[PDB]
């Protein structure tokens, strides 16, 4: 009775919200150089999280090239 | 430097202005299970299940203690530790660096504990050199983030010779209502010209009139303001400037130990989500 | 302002979705120049804050004058496409041109653009009152009567 | 035309006026001073033995900032490539005092630490203290270890100060007291500043009317220290010259567009 | 293994096994702590 | 066609995008080392569309 | 020091000048402004972290001469003014 | 811990006149006439020798080998 009860419990706290995959977390600091659509990120976090592209025949070259860059070097 | 946030110097930081060392320390026991089964520090060789890379394992002397004043990076053992298979193999449970943290390692010592087993304490120091993120806060309640580091051919100067170490915002004033800040301005300004200190005592501390009427008998403007040059331009500001001495503070929330990042990681056990926390 | 957020301390999460169709979603429906407009009263919410407001009044402020390098500077700072700069509108001492501040900020406004209105620093109504008759009276009055009945 | 008049020379100082010149090329002046001109520093240290009660990036801090003579004919300054060149400090140090700069020795005998007085570490009893340091050249731009000094500018103005005031006399007092050259003239006194000249707050009020003042064009008054790795003047021409190496390899990069 | 280790209080220079000692004491002064002196290499530190 | 709201052209272009990264070819020219999404976002701004949306 | 043409046509040309910051940048324009056939001429830095040794130039001229010209007038300028310079603070000094 | 060697803002020597400043203010002289003495003109100077607090000599005592 207590499991699926609560702020804790299983029915709010664990379907309603949970931790997720793929996201990073940091302090804020201002930039007004950069375009109000835009966000800065550290290339710290860049390396870490990935975004998963299907090979295609207008963007072979560019992931052929990152491919080859490896996973030490930014483009990568 | 908009909305709380500051803006330093950075030949100042170069110099060792706000510089500053992170301690931590791990530490490991033996423990000395019932029945004679016992752990024990020694160099993990591959056989064992758990083995991490051998780079891990590539500053400990052959007693399976890290030597000091050598360089660790993350995920790097510390104490190799090995446990008896009881939930012929040995169970791997080296005690290594957070995942995210780095530094050097500074000292280590080996005690006897309670129980007669050993124990190890290790310590890791870090040297924390001002970045963007880093909080500073002063005695009368602003706070800020590094918002830019600047070079100092870029920062202005005053008539008199005066770069700043730090810059902050005029639109924090108002709206604070905290004019103590601007009388420690002056203050600090009258002290370090007249090579005295000046007592700031809650309600028996040196009136401003008279630490005003000391700075006109320095040579400089009572209001405290100066005139400066713009540092790109190369010429003087329409506007006179205010600019002083004031005690700034660096703050324990510093971006090193906040930024935290995920991609895949591991997942709990009855609902296999995410785990929760940094550290893991 | 809309995410109520201050450079003193505070963090944020930042998401990265995986799909094809999530990406379309998030770039379509929440690109941060569509919610310029608050949806809780029909006004911006993603405007100028503090130096923004600060600046620009002592930009546009009566009295305000720039030189040559000035204006060439502040232009491409800001990023305008600019290739001449206009004809100066007042000679100073020993023969240098200046330009209003005015001019400098048009230069950024659309070609068609008409609005008039009271702001915060009015405090003399009887200025606007006249203003606002020599406008009523025929929707484009001449530009040098505006100029010469001009009032922040 | 282009002019120089020093006012005063000190042992590692100089103030001087520079006159004829656009303000663009002054800041330049300053800037190449501040970040172009290169000196010798420490870049790298070897430990062998620290027993001190401060870390070894402490110590290797406080080496960094300890200031190097700098040969002028050996090397070429003024080069926008420069040398790699290394000139090795050692020290070996032991018992109860304080180790000071002096007591590091060099491979070259034309760099060494500029000022011997200068602490390093409190060595308590038994505590030793060896290492190896490592000196390049470098710019100032890159990291403030390598600046060769400080130097601002300001305006040549002169103020008004009108004889209708009731008190010009304790104004001209002042203006006497802090050191500013002082002209007596008719109906007003007129003074250089030399020096930032503030008036009191009893006479802010004739400020403008009364007290007004005047800037001289193309005219500036230039203040150049050294922390003793060159001379004031070896400065001086070194940036000059590197302003003017700058200017020709801009001139042969454009040509290479055509 | 022989190591060296320091002593915690007189830092006297005690040499012993650990993975077969029994019970760890300074055989001068009776402490129970002792530390791990610095090895004799040379490290390289950035004067940054 | 008539009027596609936000929602509508989301949709499309997310399906647009998808069905070209499972391998769909392209029916617009698109300049090399563009992401399929973007490609997506060209094709919708050129116009030519290949899915319709059913209104009740 | 390199020369990245942005964009080059009619009496415009566009450039990044890589490996310089203010110090040069500033001295080139305010130089160049002082030539009577140019138009308009500036510089910026886009950002002052990503961009802050790739200072953006812009020339325009009125067609009596070419930018590139322009830009050497004003190098050439700069070279004997720190000549000048030079050969006064030499004389003065001792 | 120990005075710096150079000021924080213009970076000046300074680390080896701390010694003579205290001794100076400590026999009775005027420390303004001191700081003056010493060469210390601006004021950015001063504040690094005023303010300084000699902490190395209360942490040499804790020894770690
Ligand atoms: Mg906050
Ligand atoms: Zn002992
Ligand atoms: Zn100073």
């Amino acid at each position: 009775a207590q499991r699926l009860k609560g702020k804790e419990g299983r029915f709010r706290g664990n379907l309603s919200g949970k931790r997720v995959n793929f996201s990073a977390r940091t302090v804020i600091s201002p930039d007004p150089m950069i375009s109000i659509n835009e966000v800065g990120v550290p290339v710290e976090v860049a390396m870490e999280l990935t975004v998963p592209e299907k090979v295609t025949e207008f963007n072979i070259e560019r992931l052929r090239k990152m491919v080859l860059n490896g996973p030490d070097k930014y483009p990568g | 430097n908009m909305e709380d946030a500051i803006i330093i110097n950075k030949a100042s930081i170069e110099r060792g202005l706000a510089r500053s060392t992170f301690f931590r320390t791990y530490e490991a026991e033996e423990k000395k299970y019932l029945g004679g089964q016992t752990d024990k520090f020694e160099i993990p060789d591959p056989t064992v299940r758990g083995y991490r890379g051998e780079k891990y394992y590539r500053n400990l002397d052959e007693d399976g203690l890290i030597f000091p004043e050598s360089k660790v990076e993350g995920k790097d053992v510390l104490v190799g530790r090995t446990s008896p298979p009881r939930f012929q193999e040995r169970r791997e449970t080296s005690v290594a660096v957070r995942p995210s943290e780095k530094g050097v390692v500074d000292k280590v010592i080996i005690t006897e504990t309670g129980d007669g087993t050993k124990l190890v304490k290790v310590t890791v120091r870090d040297l924390r050199i001002p970045e963007l993120g880093d909080k500073f806060a002063s005695r009368h309640g602003q706070k800020g983030v590094i918002g830019l580091i600047v070079p100092q051919e870029d920062m202005p100067w005053t008539e008199s010779g005066i770069v700043p170490d730090l810059i902050v915002n005029p639109h924090g004033i108002p709206s604070r209502m905290t004019v103590g800040q601007l009388i420690e301005a002056i203050g600090g300004k009258v002290a370090s010209l007249k090579g005295r200190r000046v007592d700031g005592t809650a309600f028996i501390g040196e009136p401003e009139e008279k630490l005003r009427k000391e700075l006109e008998e320095l040579g400089f403007k009572h209001t405290g303001r100066e005139i400066m040059y713009d540092g790109i331009t190369g010429k003087r500001l329409e506007a006179d400037i205010f600019i002083g001495v004031i005690y700034y503070q660096r703050l324990h929330h510093m971006v090193a130990d906040k930024i935290h990042a995920r991609s895949r990681g591991p997942v709990q056990v009855l609902t296999k989500q995410p785990t929760e926390g940094r550290a893991r | 302002p809309p995410y109520n957020a201050d450079f003193d301390g505070d963090e944020m999460n930042l998401h990265v979705p995986q799909t094809e169709e999530a990406q379309a979603e998030a770039r379509i429906l929440m690109e941060v120049q569509n919610h310029i407009i608050s949806p809780r009263y029909g006004g911006p919410i993603i405007g100028g804050i503090q130096d923004h407001i600060s600046g620009g009044y002592l930009l546009t402020r009566e009295g305000a004058y720039f030189t040559r390098d000035e204006v060439e500077q502040m232009l491409m700072f800001a990023g305008v496409d600019i290739t001449e700069l206009p004809e100066p509108d007042k000679y100073d001492e020993n023969g240098n041109p200046l330009w209003s501040g005015k001019t400098i900020f048009s230069l950024l406004l659309p070609e068609d653009l008409t609005v008039w209105y009271r702001n915060k620093l009015c405090d003399e109504p009887e200025r606007c009152e006249a203003l606002e008759k020599l406008i009523e009276e025929k929707l484009m009055p001449d530009p040098e009567e505006v100029r010469k009945l001009a009032y922040d | 035309g282009i002019e120089v008049q020093i006012l005063e020379k000190k042992e590692d100082s100089i103030k001087f006026v520079l006159k004829g010149v656009h303000v663009s090329f002054a800041n330049a002046l300053r800037r190449t001073i501040l970040g172009e001109v290169p000196t010798f520093a420490v870049d790298e240290v070897e430990f062998y033995e620290n027993d001190s009660a401060l870390f070894d990036e402490i110590i290797a801090h406080r080496l960094a900032m300890i200031p190097l003579t700098t040969p002028v004919d050996r090397f070429e300054l003024d080069a926008l490539e420069l040398d790699d060149y290394t000139v090795t400090l050692s020290l070996e140090a032991e018992g109860p005092g304080i180790v000071y700069s002096g007591d590091l020795k060099s491979d070259d005998p034309d760099v060494k630490p500029v000022n011997p007085n200068i602490p390093i570490v409190k060595l308590a009893e038994g505590q030793r203290l060896v290492f190896n340091a490592y000196a390049k050249l470098g710019r100032g731009k890159d990291h403030a270890k390598w600046q060769p000094g400080f130097v601002y500018y300001k305006y040549y103005t002169i103020v008004h100060i009108s004889k209708s005031i009731p008190e010009w006399k304790e104004l001209k007092k002042l203006a006497k007291k802090r050191g500013l050259p002082v002209e007596e003239t008719e109906e007003e006194v007129l003074v250089t500043t030399i020096k930032p000249f503030y008036i009191p707050k009893d006479f802010e009020e004739y400020e403008g009317k009364e007290i007004w003042e005047e800037i001289v064009p193309n005219t500036y008054i230039f203040t150049v220290e050294t922390n003793g790795e060159l001379p004031v003047e070896e400065i001086v021409s070194i940036a000059l010259k590197i302003l003017m190496r700058k200017a020709d390899r801009f001139i042969s990069e454009l040509q290479k567009l055509t | 293994v022989e190591a060296v280790y320091r002593c915690f209080k007189c830092g006297r220079e005690v040499k012993l096994d650990l993975s077969i000692t029994r019970d760890l004491r300074c055989p001068y002064c009776g402490s129970k702590i002792l530390y791990k002196p610095r090895p004799k290499v040379p490290r390289r530190v950035k004067a940054i | 066609m008539f009027k596609y709201t936000r929602f509508e052209k989301a949709r499309i272009i997310g399906a647009r995008a998808l069905q070209i990264s499972m391998g769909a070819p392209v029916l617009i020219d698109v300049p090399p080392g563009i992401t399929p999404l973007e490609a997506a976002i060209l094709e919708f701004e050129k116009g030519v569309i290949p899915i319709t949306v059913i209104r009740p | 020091m390199k020369i990245e043409v942005i964009k080059k046509e009619e009496n415009l040309l566009e450039f990044y000048l890589e490996g310089e910051d203010h110090t040069f940048a500033n001295l080139l324009v305010e130089t160049l402004r002082e030539n009577p056939h140019v138009k308009f001429t500036a510089y910026t830095i886009e950002h002052p972290i990503t961009m802050a040794r790739k200072p953006r130039f812009r020339v325009v001229t009125d067609g009596e001469i070419t930018p590139e010209e322009a830009l050497e007038e004003a190098a050439k300028k700069i070279f004997e003014r720190a000549k000048e310079v030079l050969e006064a603070w030499e004389k003065a000094v001792k | 811990m120990i005075v710096p060697v150079r000021c924080f803002t213009c970076g000046k020597v300074i680390g080896d006149k701390y010694y003579e400043f205290k001794r100076r203010v400590e026999a009775g002289e005027d420390p303004e006439k001191v700081l003056d003495d010493l060469g210390l003109e601006r004021y950015c100077c001063r504040r690094m020798l005023l303010s300084h607090v000699e902490l190395i000599d209360d942490i040499m005592h804790y020894r770690v080998y």
